[PDB]
C-alpha cells in the first residue's frame, strides 16, 4: 500500500507537470509575438488572463 | 400495543410520493435552464 501510493502519486504528479510543461510550449508562440492575438477557446483551455 | 415498528416517518411514506419527484424535477428544471442560460450569456459577454 505504500509503494502503490508512492508511485500513484507519482502518476497525478507527472500529469500535472505534462500541464504545465504542455501550457509552457503552446502558449510561448502566442507569448513572444509583438501585439498578440490568441483566440478565445485556447485561452480559456490553457489557462490564461482574462481575455488575453 | 402495535404489533409493528414505529414508522420513520422523516423520510420513510407512500408510493404516489412521485408528486415530490415531479414538481422538485420542475423547480429543479426551470433552475437549470436559467442557469444555464445565464451560463452562455455571461460566458459571450466575458468573449468580449
Amino acid at each position: 500500500v505504500s509503494v502503490a501510493s508512492f508511485v500513484l502519486l507519482s502518476m497525478v504528479g507527472v500529469a500535472v507537470g505534462m500541464c504545465m510543461c504542455a501550457r509552457r510550449r503552446c502558449i510561448t508562440p502566442y507569448e513572444l509575438t509583438p501585439g498578440a492575438t490568441v483566440p478565445f477557446l485556447l485561452s480559456l483551455i490553457c489557462c490564461i488572463r482574462t481575455a488575453k | 400495543p402495535a404489533s409493528h415498528t414505529t414508522l420513520g416517518v422523516q423520510d420513510i411514506s407512500v408510493t404516489a410520493m412521485s408528486w415530490v419527484q415531479k414538481i422538485t424535477g420542475g423547480v429543479g428544471l426551470v433552475v437549470a435552464v436559467a442557469a444555464l442560460i445565464l451560463i452562455v450569456v455571461l460566458c459571450v459577454s466575458f468573449s468580449r
